[PDB]
């Protein structure tokens, strides 16, 4: 995983100060998990990953080459605009996964920062609304017949009010 | 279970069957078995009175404010056993009392096993249909004369005949399989 | 007190004065109820003990029910009052009464969004 | 369980004590099952056959 | 898509061609196959829909059924080798035709790009029905039904073949991918407020609405094992098929024009559920719960919010899968009862069991257990509806409390309780019955550990 | 295997047809009581008590167990009501 | 209702075992890929963007 | 074949049907490199970017 | 070390926004509970094994027993409340399954269609608390619903409540718990006595960060709770049922738990479930 | 857990209790031997008989069937064709 | 009344043919008509068939999103641009009416 696209705070962990003459349960039992549960599985998997870089193949990721949006189409003809709702059910699927991403990133954040997520965690849900008042704004009130018609017209019945407000 | 119904109740039945109910709703309400012991002896002796009323006007006129002596003095909770219907092992055990007209339909090799047990099913399944005739030409011939009928069937009147009507009786899902 | 009996919890068997009832007639009754019942209990009993039977015991009192409730309906029906009035307040009243629920609630809602005043936070689906 | 121990031990006298009113209400569980249990599943059942089902 | 339908027509060369006693595996067998190649369509890598050819495409929607039409050909056809057995072997092979018609029809029309077509076809699945229903039913009333099964679907029939025709002329062509591209604004007149209701009518008929379902009660109770199965699998979902693909256009009026049918339906669906509660035949209480699951999914495709939608086309699967499971143990009943009654049989677990771990697992699907697309499929209908309105769940929740109750007294009456005496003695499960079941059940437990691929066209 | 006038028929008007019904469900004909003439489609069918499976005596062996139902006995309009499972008239203490 | 599962746990068993091995050791020996850069003018073929060797074996030859 | 050539009628179906199916591949081939997303000249030694 | 641990196992489906993932929570409630369920888990089969002998079915019983700990154990550990909806039908359903163990008997049967009945009025409840936070707040994994502390969270604990009320046989549908001892002896203590009753405790304490913002609420299960500790407890007294009174008993017990939750004390009425 | 009965140990219990009975002589007992025509007791007694035994092998005998145990033996075959030993 | 035939029994065909599976009367049919059945029904379409579906790869392209977000989040954030930005047809391109 790419540590900045699904970050991953430093750790920080207090160090072993025993004040205790009994002897930790723990201690003993990892000793043992390492070494009847670990070594044992380390050598199959490694021996996988040579049986894997022998043949080692590689698989690309499709680029996808950006097409006229319906902005610009012109109107009844199929073939663009064919073109361009798919443009953009592609992009209201990429723009669904960064949607995923904050998703994720937040949870991860307040399982991490417990009893602080009051306040440790509040980089993430500031963007939580960064990113879903924007979502909002461009993919919400559209029924499930979504088209990039739609988010146009969404958009500018707006687009009056940011002028109609202004002026 | 067993016997019919009879069409009305008598006037006994009806006393005898409170001192049934009643002496039962006693033992809920005094549940020591010595307080119990007392207090009911002393029950009888209510129905012990009033034992030889001839009036039956009288009589019924007992019986009717028993009754409603006793609905209103009765326990909510009483002693019913396990295996009595309104129990708590009533028709428990029913999930296992298979009808018996299902082995029939066995395959042959589940009854390749337990061998002897259908050699001796298959007598008693000759026993049923050899009798069937002489069974109900007697509950015919004996039917009633034009009169009332009841529940009640004939014993057998005759050698080897068998009861009347004894494949389900005989031959019935073992109560605790 | 005394106990009274309601549609439910009806009046017991004892303490029901027709029980205590000895006239002629009731037991020439309820001795020719049961002969009805014996009659019919000696019909099942010899048709059910039946060796040699493979075919189904009818029931015909449970055939004779279920065709007066889902196929002796219609035919025996004169449409009366205290049936269609009741016969549409049943169809028509609700579904006229939940249609000013959700219209007053889907329009109050549509106002709110119109003014502004709906939060419709962290809703990012629908 | 000493308020208990001495009604326990009471009973015990050869002196019948029978229920007082609120008994019932408290040996058939407060009535709510031999009320609530016998309308609720009449008047839902009553309605889908003769009502809503039949009508 | 011509391999999902060419090598289906040919099933009819073979039923007709082979010989008398080889018929039914020969059929059987290759229609398993023919589902097979099905499956390739469900390879879907892009988003953009898979355009066979001019008339013929499968999109996200029509591709989870086509999937199922086929599956089902090969059931329907184990499900009706009892009865139909006792056939002069040229009736047979006519009842083994006119279940092969109706995938072949069947998959057209769920893979049809001319909304017309879809209308030719539509209601040309009607004869094929009409003569399982009406030719082999038991019963001295199926005459009537058929009639019943006619006039509703065809009264409502002839608006939309108006309404099509008209839209051809307002826009010039009824293919649906332009259809979709092109602006198509109703506007709000009465005339429109009429459009509207003559394209949705008669997909809302087919589709069991509150007002006109006494249809679907009366042909699943006569109609065949295999008849019944195709009216609750696939017959009724070609309503709500239709209803997606018709409402690209008309997209303003059902934004008001829809209460009336909304109220109608969430009110229904208690009702219809309700019933079930105390019906004495156990095809009319399945045929029922399949009006009331029904009646939630034109409740879906109306409040149009992309969770509606694919809960909707998640329910329609499941719920397709899961009524034909009980049709088809209801059936199983019915043979060795010999009778519809609810009441008699009761106990059969002590004597059958197995079919009763079927029986459950059926009735399980059919209230919402969670680890089931059955479930997935109503929370998100339930979800939508809440939006629409929160005082919704109040009807969608008296429903999920009636569906939880008869769904569990159909176990309760029919596979527990003591064993009746003395019927008929019941034979035991031929295996033919049992896969029946199991052909149904183990594709609802597969699909359940990936619902992406019946999740519909918004998601 | 069932006749037509083996099933149920129309409310009985005249007295010969009430009792001619009465046979039908094998009752006597001063017990059939068909149920109130206001046409919601109960037709002949007998007004049996109202009363639940539950107080049916206990211990009888009816011939459907479970019913407590006898064989031809007329079957009460709801008994899908008052079934052993779902409803209960029956008396009380209180 | 047994003869039923020594035939459904079979027929199952039967083809499922084989491919079991077969995901297992095609997983294990060959395995998935790992992502590259397209290399300046590769253009690659319509099996080379997916993963799962498996999932391409079928991807060239039949799609 | 004894009577088994009934087995064929079915197979043959899915031949004829992808025969087919290529048929109309072959007819709908305008835009077979003038689709904007993908418009790219002709890599070398081939003339069919999708057959 | 006092750590907890959030296991995303496996995805279910994207779903477009709200992504579905199979979490099991590893925090205090979790494991503590783990423990104490499996110790009684171990306890009753080993009691099983002797009360169930001569029964002819014996091993599917025990199947089931073990079905009940693995929803029960997925009800506890559950991120997503999806996974927890997973749970809470799933203990109804087996419930439903064990308490009717003798089909043949129709109190049994009577006994079962009553809990599936209050179960699923108590569902009606966790389904309008689901759609409440897939709605407003968007996401089931508790993760991020309890960052929904600041908002009205009424509509939805609202919905939790009811959802306990049925499940813990609080005074409104309490009967069934009652009614459920017509169970096998061994079913009712593991499930009838400690694991599937605490379920409706043990949802609420998951759901206490928001619960402590609504006071309204708080004071509902303290009255509620309140009133079915002694209700439940009159009518114990007077009962002869050696297996209904221990059974009024666990209503009672967890009466106070609820009145704990009522107070605002999720850690202790916790610990209450353990002891209990 | 309890191990089964038997046909003559489901007659000497019976005769047990009975034997305890103080107005039942205990050495006129005799299984053959009638309650109310050949022992003396009345109506009212049968019923206490009866429900003794119901409390010796604890289950309850219908009282349609519980008003004809008369004889000191239906009793003993009555238990046990109920309880199902055929010894 | 008419001449019409006498009830047909239904068959025990579990008395002859033991093994009856449920297909056909005569018994090779019946194995060959189940062997058959399971086969094409169970062992290679709910296997074979399950098998190339779970290898259907990134269906719907939702494998293919889950990286795009990635490195455009990659991109977006680490060149400071809003991650989802609020229009998405941009202003610029629009043409408003006056
Ligand atoms: C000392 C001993 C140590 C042993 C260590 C392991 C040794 C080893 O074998 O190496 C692992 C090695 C695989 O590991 P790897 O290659 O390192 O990584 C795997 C790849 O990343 C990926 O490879 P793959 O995906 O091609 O193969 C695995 C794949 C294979 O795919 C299939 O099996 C397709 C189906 C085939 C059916 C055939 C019949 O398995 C799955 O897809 C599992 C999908 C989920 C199945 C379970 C169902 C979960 C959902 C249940 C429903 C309920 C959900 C509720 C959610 C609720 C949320 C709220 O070999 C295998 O074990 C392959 C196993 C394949 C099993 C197939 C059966
Ligand atoms: C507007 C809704 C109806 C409003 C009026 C409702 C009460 C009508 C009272 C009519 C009284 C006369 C009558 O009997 O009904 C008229 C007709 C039958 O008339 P007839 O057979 O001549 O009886 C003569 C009685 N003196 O029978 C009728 O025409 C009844 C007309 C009303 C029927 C409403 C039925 C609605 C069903 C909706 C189901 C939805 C699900
Ligand atoms: C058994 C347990 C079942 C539990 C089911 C719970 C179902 C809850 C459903 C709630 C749906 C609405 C949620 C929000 C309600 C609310 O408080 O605020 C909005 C409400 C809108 O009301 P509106 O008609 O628009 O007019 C009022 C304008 N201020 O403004 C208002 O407050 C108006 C008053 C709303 C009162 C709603 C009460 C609903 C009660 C449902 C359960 C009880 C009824 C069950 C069914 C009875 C009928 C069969
Ligand atoms: C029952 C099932 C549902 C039936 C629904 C029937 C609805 C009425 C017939 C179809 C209505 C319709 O198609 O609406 C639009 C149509 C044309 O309207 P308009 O746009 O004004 O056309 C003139 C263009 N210069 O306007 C019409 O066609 C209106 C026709 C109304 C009368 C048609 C005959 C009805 C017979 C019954
Ligand atoms: C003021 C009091 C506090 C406020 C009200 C609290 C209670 C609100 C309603 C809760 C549900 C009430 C009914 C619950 C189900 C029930 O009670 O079933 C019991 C019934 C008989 O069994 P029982 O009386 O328990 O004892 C058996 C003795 N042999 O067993 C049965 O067989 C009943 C019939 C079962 C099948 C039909 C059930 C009815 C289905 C539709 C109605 C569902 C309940 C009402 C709708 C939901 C209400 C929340
Ligand atoms: C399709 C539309 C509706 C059609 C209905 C009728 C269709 C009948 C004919 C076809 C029946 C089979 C095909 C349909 C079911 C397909 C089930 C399936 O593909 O399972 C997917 C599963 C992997 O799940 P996946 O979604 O990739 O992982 C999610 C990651 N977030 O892959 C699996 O691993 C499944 C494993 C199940 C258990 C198999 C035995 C254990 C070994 C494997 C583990
Ligand atoms: C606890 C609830 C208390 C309820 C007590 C209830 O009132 C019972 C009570 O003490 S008050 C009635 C006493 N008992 C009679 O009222 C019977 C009178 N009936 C006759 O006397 C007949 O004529 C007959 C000769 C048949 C009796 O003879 P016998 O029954 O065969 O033995
Ligand atoms: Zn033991």
């Amino acid at each position: 995983w790419d540590k900045d696209v699904y970050p991953e705070p430093p750790s920080r962990t207090p160090a072993p100060s025993p004040q205790t003459s009994l002897p930790n349960p723990i201690t003993y039992l990892t000793k043992a998990y390492d070494l009847v549960v670990d070594w044992p599985v380390t050598l199959v998997r490694e021996f996988i990953e040579r049986q894997h870089a022998k043949n080692r193949t590689y698989y690309y990721h499709r680029q996808y080459r950006r097409v006229p949006d319906i902005t610009e189409c012109k109107e009844g003809d199929v073939l663009c605009i064919y073109e361009a709702e798919m443009q953009w059910r592609r992009d209201f699927k990429v723009d669904q996964e960064i949607m995923n991403i904050i998703q994720e990133r937040l949870k991860a954040c307040q399982q991490r920062e417990g009893e602080n997520y009051q306040q440790n965690c509040a980089k993430e849900l500031e963007q939580f609304t960064k990113v879903t008042k924007a979502y909002q704004d461009r993919y919400l009130d559209l029924g499930a017949y979504y088209s990039a018609r739609k988010c146009l017209a969404k958009q500018k019945q707006r687009m009056l009010e940011e002028r109609k407000a202004a002026r | 279970a067993f016997c019919a119904p009879p069409a009305y109740l008598t006037h006994q039945q009806k006393v005898l069957r409170l001192y049934k109910r009643a002496l039962r709703h006693l033992e809920s309400w005094c549940i020591h078995r010595d307080k119990y012991r007392y207090f009911a002896c002393l029950m009888r002796a209510r129905f012990e009175e009033h034992k030889n009323e001839k009036d039956m006007m009288r009589a019924t006129q007992l019986l009717r404010e028993a009754e409603e002596e006793f609905w209103q003095n009765q326990h909510p909770q009483p002693y019913i056993f396990p295996d009595s219907p309104g129990g708590t092992s009533f028709e428990r055990y029913e999930c296992y009392k298979v009808p018996e007209w299902c082995l029939d339909y066995w395959h042959p090799s589940e009854k390749a096993m337990y061998p002897d047990y259908f050699s001796k099913r298959e007598q008693w399944k000759k026993l049923r249909m050899e009798s069937w005739d002489r069974e109900v030409k007697q509950l015919q011939e004996e039917t009633s004369p034009d009169g009332i009928m009841t529940e009640a069937l004939p014993p057998a009147r005759r050698e080897g005949d068998l009861p009347p009507l004894w494949w389900h009786i005989v031959t019935r899902p073992r109560e605790r399989p | 007190s005394k106990y009274k009996p309601a549609p439910l919890a009806t009046l017991p068997s004892t303490l029901d004065p027709a029980e205590y009832d000895v006239s002629p007639e009731t037991r020439r009754a309820q001795v020719e109820r049961l002969s009805i019942r014996a009659r019919l209990k000696r019909e099942y009993l010899l048709q059910y003990n039946d060796p040699k039977r493979v075919s189904h015991i009818e029931d015909p009192a449970l055939i004779r029910w279920t065709y007066a409730r889902s196929a002796n309906i219609y035919p025996n029906f004169r449409p009366t009052p205290k049936n269609s009035l009741l016969g549409a307040v049943a169809g028509f009243g609700p579904l006229i009464f939940w249609y000013y629920v959700f219209k007053t609630d889907r329009d109050r809602k549509e106002r709110l969004i119109q003014e502004g005043k709906l939060d419709r936070k962290f809703n990012i689906s629908y | 369980f000493l308020i208990a121990l001495e009604l326990n031990n009471l009973t015990m006298k050869l002196s019948m004590n029978k229920a007082n009113p609120y008994s019932s209400f408290s040996t058939l569980l407060g009535f709510f099952p031999s009320i609530i249990h016998r309308i609720t599943p009449m008047k839902s059942l009553n309605l889908s056959l003769k009502t809503s089902l039949t009508l | 898509m011509l391999k999902i339908i060419l090598p289906s027509l040919m099933l009819l060369p073979l039923t007709w061609l082979s010989s008398p006693k080889k018929t039914w595996t020969n059929v059987t067998s290759y229609s398993f196959l023919i589902s097979l190649t099905s499956l390739t369509l469900l390879w879907q890598t892009d988003e953009n829909y898979k355009n066979f050819s001019n008339m013929f495409s499968s999109d996200p929607l029509s591709t989870p059924l086509i999937i199922l039409t086929a599956w089902l050909l090969p059931l329907m056809l184990m499900a009706s080798q009892n009865h139909l057995k006792k056939d002069n072997n040229v009736l047979q092979k006519l009842y083994i035709s006119m279940l092969i018609s109706l995938q072949i029809l069947l998959i057209m029309t769920f893979s049809a790009t001319e909304l017309i077509m879809f209308y030719i076809l539509f209601e040309a699945t009607l004869i094929p029905t009409l003569i399982i229903i009406t030719r082999w039913g038991n019963q001295t009333e199926r005459l009537n039904a058929g009639i019943y099964f006619l006039f509703y679907t065809l009264i409502g029939s002839i608006p939309l073949l108006i309404a099509l025709i008209l839209i051809q002329n307002h826009v010039g062509t009824l293919n649906l991918m332009i259809l979709s591209f092109t602006t198509h604004t109703l506007d709000a007149s009465w005339s429109n407020n009429l459009l509207w209701l003559a394209c949705m009518m008669a997909f809302l008929i087919k589709m069991p609405l509150y007002g006109v379902h006494l249809w679907l009660p009366k042909a699943h109770v006569e109609a065949p094992i295999a008849g019944s199965m195709i009216l609750a699998a696939i017959l009724l979902k070609l309503g709500s098929y239709g209803m997606i693909r018709i409402s690209i256009i008309l997209d303003p009026l059902t934004k008001y024009m829809a209460y009336p049918f909304i109220l109608l339906s969430l009110w229904g669906m208690i009702m219809t559920s309700s019933i079930c509660l105390r019906q004495t035949d156990l095809k009319s209480l399945i045929a029922y719960s399949s009006v009331s699951h029904m009646a939630l999914v034109i409740a879906s495709i109306m409040i149009q919010t992309p969770w509606s939608f694919m809960g909707a086309t998640m329910l329609m699967i499941a719920h397709g899968l899961t009524s034909s499971l009980l049709f088809c143990l209801a059936n199983s009943n019915y043979e060795r009862i010999h009778s519809r009654t609810m009441i008699m049989a009761r106990g059969l677990q002590m004597v059958f069991p197995l079919m009763a771990t079927w029986w459950l697992m059926a009735s399980l699907a059919n209230l919402a257990l969670p680890p089931s697309i059955n479930l997935m499929g109503e929370l998100f209908i339930t979800m939508s509806l809440f939006s629409w309105s929160n005082f919704t769940i109040i009807l969608m929740g008296i429903n999920i409390i009636i569906t939880g109750m008869y769904s569990m007294y159909m176990i309760i009456t029919t596979q527990r309780g003591k064993l009746t005496n003395h019927m008929i003695n019941l034979q035991p499960s031929h295996t033919r019955e049992l896969t029946l079941m199991a052909l149904h059940m183990i594709p609802l437990i597969l699909l359940t550990t990936s619902p992406k691929l019946i999740t519909g066209l918004t998601m | 295997h069932m006749t037509k006038d083996m099933l149920p028929g129309s409310y009985p008007r005249t007295p010969e047809e009430r009792a001619a019904a009465a046979k039908k469900y094998n009752m006597r004909v001063e017990d059939y009581e068909p149920y109130p003439d206001d046409g919601m489609g109960y037709g002949d069918y007998p007004m049996l008590p109202n009363r639940s499976q539950h107080e049916r005596d206990p211990w009888y062996q009816w011939d459907h167990s479970e019913l407590r139902m006898n064989w031809g006995e007329p079957i009460h309009w709801d008994l899908d009501m008052y079934i052993r499972n779902r409803v209960d008239t029956s008396p009380t203490p209180v | 209702d047994a003869r039923f599962l020594r035939l459904m746990k079979f027929y199952l068993m039967l083809t499922g075992i084989p491919v079991i091995i077969g995901i297992t050791l095609v997983n294990i020996f060959i395995g998935e890929a790992e992502l590259a850069e397209i290399p300046e003018g590769y253009i690659p073929e319509h099996w080379e963007y997916y993963k799962h060797p498996i999932s391409r074996w079928i991807a060239r030859n039949f799609y | 074949l004894r009577e088994h050539w009934v087995h064929i009628l079915v197979p043959a179906g899915f031949v004829f049907g992808c025969y087919l199916d290529r048929k109309d591949d072959e007819k709908l081939t305008a835009f077979r490199n003038k689709s904007m997303l993908f418009q790219r000249e002709l890599r070398p030694n081939e003339e069919v970017t999708w057959k | 070390n006092n750590m907890e641990y959030m296991i995303t196992t496996w995805h279910w489906v994207t779903m477009n926004s709200m992504e579905l993932k199979m979490s099991f929570k590893t925090d205090f409630f979790s494991i503590l509970f783990t423990s104490v369920a499996l110790f009684v888990t171990w306890s009753i089969m080993q009691f099983s094994s002797w009360y169930m002998h001569s029964d002819p079915n014996i091993n599917r019983f025990i199947k089931y027993l073990t079905l009940f700990l693995i929803t029960m154990l997925i009800l506890t550990s559950a991120n997503n409340m999806f996974q927890l909806f997973i749970g809470w039908e799933g203990v109804g359903i087996m419930s439903f399954l064990l308490i009717g163990w003798w089909y043949g008997r129709t109190d049994a049967n009577t006994a079962a269609l009553q809990a599936i009945l209050y179960n699923r009025i108590g569902d009606i409840g966790f389904i309008l608390a689901m759609v409440w936070f897939s709605l407003n707040m968007n996401s089931w994994e508790l993760q991020q619903i309890m960052f929904s502390n600041n908002n009205d969270n009424l509509i939805p604990l609202m919905g939790l409540l009811i959802a306990a009320t049925g499940k813990s046989a609080q005074f409104g549908l309490h009967p069934w718990l009652p009614s459920a001892m017509e169970g096998p002896t061994p079913v009712s203590a593991l499930l009838h006595s400690s694991t599937m009753v605490v379920a409706g405790i043990f949802l609420l304490v998951r759901f206490h960060p928001l619960t402590t913002n609504n006071n309204f609420i708080l004071t509902t299960m303290l009255c509620l709770g309140a009133l079915t500790t002694l209700f439940t407890a009159i009518c114990a007294l007077t009962q002869n049922d050696i297996k209904k009174i221990i059974a009024f008993s666990t209503s009672s017990q967890l009466g106070l738990m609820m009145v704990t939750l009522g107070m605002n004390q999720p850690h202790l009425a916790f610990l209450h479930i353990c002891t209990h | 857990d309890a191990p089964p009965l038997t046909l003559d140990g489901i007659k000497d219990r019976v005769l047990y209790v009975l034997k305890l009975y103080d107005k039942i002589d205990p050495e006129k007992l005799s299984v053959n031997s009638h309650f109310m025509k050949d022992l003396g007791l009345d109506s009212l007694d049968q019923v206490e008989i009866i429900m003794a035994m119901e409390d010796e092998f604890g289950f309850e005998i219908p009282d349609i069937d519980a008003e004809k145990l008369m004889c000191p033996q239906e009793i003993v075959d009555y238990i046990a064709d109920k309880k199902d030993v055929y010894e | 009344q008419w001449q019409e035939d006498p009830e047909p029994e239904d068959e025990n065909v579990y008395a002859k043919n033991p093994d009856f599976h449920g297909y056909d009367s005569d018994p090779v049919v019946d194995v060959w008509n189940m062997r058959a059945v399971f086969f094409f029904g169970f062992s290679i379409v709910l296997v074979f068939g399950t098998t190339f579906v779970a290898y259907v790869p990134d269906y719907r392209m939702q494998e293919w999103a889950r990286r795009e977000a990635e490195r455009l989040v990659k991109y977006r954030e680490v060149n400071g641009l809003p991650i989802m930005e609020s229009n998405y047809f941009d202003p610029s391109k629009i043409q408003l009416p006056e």
